[PDB]
This record gives C-alpha cells, structure tokens and sequence, in this order.
RNA sequence: CGCAAGACGGACCAGAGCGAAAGCAUUUGCCAAGAAUGUUUUCAUUAAUCAAGAACGAAAGUCGGAGGUUCGAAGACGAUCAGAUACCGUCGUAGUUCCGACCAUAAACGAUGCCGACCGGCGAUGCGGCGGCGUUAUUCCCAUGACCCGCCGGGCAGCUUCCGGGAAACCAAAGUCUUUGGGUUCCGGGGGGAGUAUGGUUGCAAAGCUGAAACUUAAAGGAAUUGACGGAAGGGCACCACC
RNA sequence: CCCAUGAACGAGGAAUUCCCAGUAAGUGCGGGUCAUAAGCUUGCGUUGAUUAAGUCCCUGCCCUUUGUACACACCGCCCGU
C-alpha cells in the first residue's frame, strides 16, 4: 500500500475516533 | 541509488526553478528539468516548396522560417524519440549529436 | 507531363518498407550539369537509362 | 439566385506620398444602400503592407499598417497608423547567448500623432572574442535602455508623423541607437520592433489630401 | 462581379490559413482581411470528423477556394498561416502544407507568407492538469 | 476594427545570479537592506555552536473583505471497459488572484548540520580588484566601455586522478578513522505494531509538536553481479518471416 | 473388371501452409506397409515453371543497452476490501 493512503487511511480513522468521542 | 549526479536537471545554486507545461501533454515541468528542442524549418515543405516559389510572384522571395520551441517532460520526450536511454558510462556524455 | 531520360550514374542504395525501391542518382542528357535522386521500382542496373514521368518531383533521400 | 458580390464595389487603396508605390491593392465593399452608406463600411480598414511592396528597395521584413481615412471617386486615402516586424525577422533575430535590450516611449509628434514606440536591440559578440556569451550587466542594459528611449522620443517628439515616417522607411533611429550605444556595450539587431497609433488628432480632410501628393 | 481592371495585373487577397489538428479553414479576405470572398474549411468537405483535418480535405478546400477567388477576379493571395495558439500548440496542423499547395496548384500566384499563430507574452493556465493528458 | 476584465510575464533564460530557507524574471522611480572585492581606516577577543525562546517558512487548507480571465478538487454528463465510482472529452463549485488573520507542514533534497585547519591537477563561469601586446566606440589624447592574455580573492559548478575513504554506488569530500580525541548542536539502535493509542500542548477547524505498550516476527533492508522478464530503446537474422 | 438412372463445380468465407533452378508442380515404379494388398509416408526417376538476389513491416528467434521489488525467474511478485 502507497504509504499516503496509509496516513490518509489512519487520518480518517482519527476523525472517526474524534466523533466517537466528543 | 543516484542515477545521476545532476538529478536530471540543472538545479545548481537555487532552490526553485519556474515551471513550464509540456508542448506535448501539458505536464508540469521545471524549465531547467524539461527537454528544450528549437526547431528553425522552413514554413513549406520540400515538397510544396517547388510549387510555391514556382507560382510566386516575386523573384527570390525567400521563403520565411517557422521557429518553435518545444518543451518536453521526461516521459513524453522519451517516447517522442527525441533523447533515449544511454548506457551507464555513456549516460555522462553530454555532447549533443552530431546530426 | 513530358517524358525524359537520365543516365544512371552511382545506385545509391535500396529502401522500401519491406524493401523493393532502389534510391539512385541520374544524370539528365539534355543537361548533364543537374542530377537528380530517384527510387526505382524493380530490378534497376547501373550506367542504363530510366523513364520519369515528372522530373519536379524527388524521394526522399538518405 | 442571390450573389452578395454582384452588390459589392471594388476601389483602389492608395499609400501616402511618403512611399514609391501608391496603389497598394484593391478593397471590395457593399454599395451604398439607405443609410448603410460604403464610405462608412470603407473608413476605418487597416491595410497590412509590407515595405517591400510599398517601396521599390526596401526590406520587406518591415510592414506598415495604413489605415483608410478618406475615400473620394472609388479611391481610399490610407494614412499612416502604424509599423511592426514580421514573426520570422524577430523570431531570428533571438538568440541565446546574448541579451535583448526593449525599450518602449509613448511620444507626440509636433502635430498631435501621439505614438508608442519599441525598440529592440542585442549585445554583439565580438570578432575576435572566445567567451561563449556576450552579456550585458544590468546598469549597461539600463544605460542601453535610456539612450534608446531619449533617442527615439528626439526623433519622434521633434519632428511631425510625415518625417517622422520617413525616417521609420530605413529605420534611421534603429541604426542611430545602434551608433550611440557602443561606448556601451555593443549592439548587434537594433530597429524599431514596433510603432502603434495611440491617439490621433482631429481628421482634417486638407492633411490628408497634403500626404496624398 | 469582378474589378474592372483584368487579370494581366495581380489583384491581391489576403489568404488566412488556420491549420488545427481538428480541422483546417481556408480563409480568403480582402488585403484589409474585413471583408472576406471565401471561407471553406476541410470539415465542410469529409464526412468523418477523423478526417476534417487530413491533408487531403485541405487540400480539397484549397481547390475550391482558388476556383472560387479566381471566378471573382483575384489571382493572387497573400498568405497567413496560422495554428491554434494561445496556450495550446504552435505548429500548424497536418492540413497546413497541403493546402498551400493545392493553392499553389490551382493556377494561383503566392504572394508573401506570414505566421500569425498567438503568441503570448504569457498566458492562462493551459487546459491540461499539473500531470496533463496522460493518454 | 475596437472596448472591458482578470490572470501571467514567453522567446532572451544558462548545470548563470541573488536570498537563511521557503523563494525570486516587463519598464521606471522611491525605500531600507546585503554579500563579495578594495582598504598601511577603526575597536580590540567583542568569537563558534547552541536547551529555553523567537523571526521566516512552497502548495494545499481555514476564517472575514475584494475580485473573479483562465485552469480546476468535488459534482453533472459523454465516452472506453467484463466492470471504471479512473485514465480521455464537454461543462463546472470550492479553490486558483489580491488584502488582513490563521495553519507551520513537503522527496521543505545535496535525501549530506554549522564553524575551523590541512590535503592533487585542469579548463571554464559570476562578482570585485590588479597587471599587460593588440582590436573596436565615444569623430582625435588619456579615462572608461566591448573584446584578448594572465593573476588574486570569495561564489555556482564541471572534468580528471592509485589523495584517501567506502559494502559498493560513488565522494576532493562522504578524505586527513583500530596510526581511532579541533569545537559544538540535532539525531539513529533488527523489521512490524506505529508516528498508532494515551496524556499534555497549540489551532476556529484540518491538524501540528511531544509520543508508547501489549503483541508479533527471522529477517526486513543497502549496494553491486548473473540470469529471466518488460504493453523499453537500438541493432541482426530467417520463404517452418515478409516483399 | 463391364453395364445405366448420377450431384455443387465462371477463380472457391474471414483467414492461411509449403516454396527459389532441374524448383512449385502433374505421373508412374520398389518398400514400412503385405496373404495380390495404398487414399499415408518414404525413395526413385519422369515432363518441368515468370515474379527473388531484397528488407525488418505483419510473424518469430537472437544480440546490445536499459528497468526490475522477478530468481519456483511475468503462468513471477504483490496491495487492499
């Protein structure tokens, strides 16, 4: 895997995680 | 590893270049990076020419030149045949051919 | 479109996609001070004499 | 059956008298009809001559645009409206181990003709010189710069747009440029790239018919 | 309907050719270019796209277009070829060669060439992407 | 043939210049800087590198204001395709532009910290200075410009070399290293987990800085060599190839 | 081996195989065949031909350079859902 979409990948999961606790 | 010491350009001294776009794809390309041909040829063809300066009217009107710069990027200049790939040693020369 | 012949004087070489031109250089008669480069089709010899319908036109050469 | 070109009239376009050929071609216009009168739909057309074609030794690099302010007795009476180079003469005249100097002024001449000219020019390579380039510094270009906008607003601001044209004919201001600046850094291509009407002053029919003999 | 004056002296039109790799116009004008005899292009002569801008439509427009300028009266024609332009290529298209010389052919006399291609100072961003067509 | 708007400064333009880096290319003027050279000027150790702290920092992105030409994430269609949520094409929003406030990240690269000394050669090139046959311009004299031939000093580089080094590629530095110590900052410790979780901090956000462990694994990896392969290039051959 | 009712057959589909001088071909003969045993093959003569003296396109095989994360060697390796 293109080591960009990784971060991207990790990123979204972040977000994620960030709506998950609010 | 390094393929080339100049990194296939001419970035010495500076820390930007301005870019250009290709004449053939329109990619983005540094000046100094782009493959750079000027071509000077006459604006008839060999074979219009005898035609044209026969149907003149004037008398050695001397056909004007067309003088067009082209930039190529790497990969469209590679598969124009305009440069190609040199052997390691050979890769150095930096001669332009003789043509 | 006037016909005229010219003595070939050194057969160049032969070209052609798969090869059946013979790109040669000929001498005028009536002249002998223009030549000219012609691509023959078939078997051609050398010092003999060929047919151009239009002697403006030329291949093209090397 | 409805031909556009059997209403339409052919007239001759004549040069101002400041060149060898007058009749510089012929222009074909509709014929008057109501208000949509041909004098109107004539007036006002730019006419691309090249110098060769409008004097008999000449360059023909060199085109001059005259632009029909009259017409009288199926005849238009171009004026001078402006100067260029063409493509090829200045696509030659760049190459690439020199410097090309510009320069631009927007003048009037002594009778209201205000005009903007440019001047082109490139450092010389010397005869007997080994360096492969011939660069000038940027205070000589600057000073290259200066002369050539002081010369051409001397020949343009002093005189009026009939001398003013007949000096552009040889392009005496290119090679007077070309003569002041190699206490500078010699100059190899030096002309008058391009001269355009930036303003005109108030037709007067009695001019005109003056530069038409 | 033709000038008056015959054609044993030239009377000169100015001939603009505009040779894109999509098609070839043929455009013959008056010597001030506003007031125009003739304009065919090499699509209005195929009936495939792919060969609106092949040399032989052009060449075929060419024809046309001296036939039509010579049945008005001129019989010669001052050249300005021109490609595309602006940010976009600056060598005219396949069509360009071969309509001056089918206008060369067609009992027409030539008079000066000119390009007259635009080139800017600098332009716009062209069409293509950072990357470009990569096709 | 004109007019309006916004964007951008071709060719000249270079292994050329300047800047701490990011970066910087129409003219002219103003403003404050700056290196190098020159110096039998002045001070006289005032220096090097630096936790903390601070300035600047491409592009994208975020707030307001202006503008809005082109191009163009997203998006709408048209194609191609087994399928294409892509490549190609027509449009096209944010954005791209400028102003103010944020953000502080790039393969931000010379993937190479800065200061100092020593260690081969050569030809170029930029700036300054010095010396000198000769040519050319300022109508003629010196000065000065443009050349020519050298020298010196810093600078961007190049070629060459059994300097030496290195796993080699290669490097006059990546040399002067088991014959190991000139000064100093940052920073690495098998591969993944992972630049992740968590806490802290910064931000309007996007995110930035700091940053694990459990667990897992015998290899990942560098340079080079020989093959094989290539929808890479160039050559050569053959009526089980063609003409 | 003899007798008669006897069928497309105006250059034969896209597309293809084998061919350079006593040659492509049309014809008979002795064999592996075989108890006389040939529509196959082999070997032999037999009458026998114009494009070809070239080239690298359609087809391939080789060579050099080059790229490689392939070496079980592209039918490889490998990413993610």
């Amino acid at each position: 895997m293109r080591a960009k979409w990784r971060k991207k990948r990790m990123r979204r999961l972040k977000r994620k995680r960030r709506k998950m606790r609010q | 590893t390094k393929k080339r010491r100049n990194n296939g350009r001419a970035k010495k001294g500076r820390g930007h270049v301005q870019p250009i776009r290709c004449t053939n794809c329109a990619r983005c390309v540094p000046k100094d990076k782009a493959i750079k041909k000027f071509v000077i040829r006459n604006i008839v063809e060999a074979a219009a020419v005898r035609d044209i300066s026969e149907a003149s009217v004037f008398d050695a009107y001397v056909l004007p030149k067309l003088y067009v710069k082209l930039h190529y990027c790497v990969s469209c200049v590679i598969h124009s045949k305009v440069v190609r790939n040199r052997s390691r040693e050979a890769r150095k020369d930096r001669t332009p051919p003789p043509r | 479109q006037p016909i005229k012949l010219a003595r070939v004087t050194k057969v160049l070489g032969r070209t052609g996609s798969q090869g059946q031109c013979t790109q040669v250089r000929v001498e005028f008669m009536d002249d002998t001070s223009r030549s000219i480069i012609r691509n023959v089709k078939g078997p051609v010899r050398e010092g003999d004499v060929l047919t151009l319908l239009e002697s403006e036109r030329e291949a093209r050469r090397l | 059956v409805v031909d556009p070109f059997s209403k339409k009239d052919w007239y001759d376009v004549k040069a101002p008298a400041m060149f060898n050929i007058r009749n510089i071609g012929k222009t074909l216009v509709t014929r008057t009809q109501g208000t949509k009168i041909a004098s109107d739909g004539l007036k006002g057309r730019v006419f691309e001559v090249s110098l060769a074609d409008l004097q008999n030794d000449e360059v023909a690099f060199r085109k001059f645009k005259l632009i029909t302010e009259d017409v009288q007795g199926k005849n238009c009476l171009t004026n001078f409206h402006g100067m260029d180079l063409t493509r090829d003469k200045m696509c030659s005249m760049v190459k690439k181990w020199q410097t090309m100097i510009e320069a631009h002024v927007d003048v009037k001449t002594t009778d209201g003709y205000l005009l903007r000219l440019f001047c082109v020019g490139f450092t010389k390579k010397r005869n007997n010189q080994i360096r492969k380039t011939s660069y000038a510094q940027h205070q000589q270009v600057r000073q290259i710069r200066k002369k050539m906008m002081e010369i051409m607003t001397r020949e343009v601001q002093t005189n009026d747009l009939k001398e003013v044209v007949n000096k552009l004919i040889p392009d005496s201001i290119g090679k007077d440029i070309e003569k002041a600046c190699q206490s500078i850094y010699p100059l190899h291509d030096v002309f008058v790239r391009k001269v355009k009407m930036l303003k005109k002053p108030k037709f007067e029919l009695g001019k005109l018919m003056e530069l038409h003999g | 309907l033709g000038p008056q004056v015959a054609e044993g002296e030239n009377v000169f039109g100015v001939c603009h050719i505009f040779a894109s790799f999509n098609d070839t116009f043929v455009h013959v004008t008056d010597l001030s270019g506003k007031e125009t005899i003739c304009r065919v292009t090499g699509g209005m002569k195929v009936k495939a796209d792919r060969d609106e801008s092949s040399p032989y439509a052009a060449m075929l427009a060419a024809q046309d277009v001296a036939q039509r300028c010579k049945e008005l009266g001129i019989t010669a024609l001052h050249i300005k070829l021109r490609a595309t332009g602006g940010n976009r290529t600056k060598t005219p298209g396949p069509g360009a060669q071969s309509a001056l010389r089918a206008l060369a052919r067609s009992g027409m006399k030539i008079g000066r060439i000119e390009d007259v291609t635009p080139i800017p100072s600098d332009s716009t961003r062209r069409k293509g992407g950072r990357r470009g067509r990569r096709l």
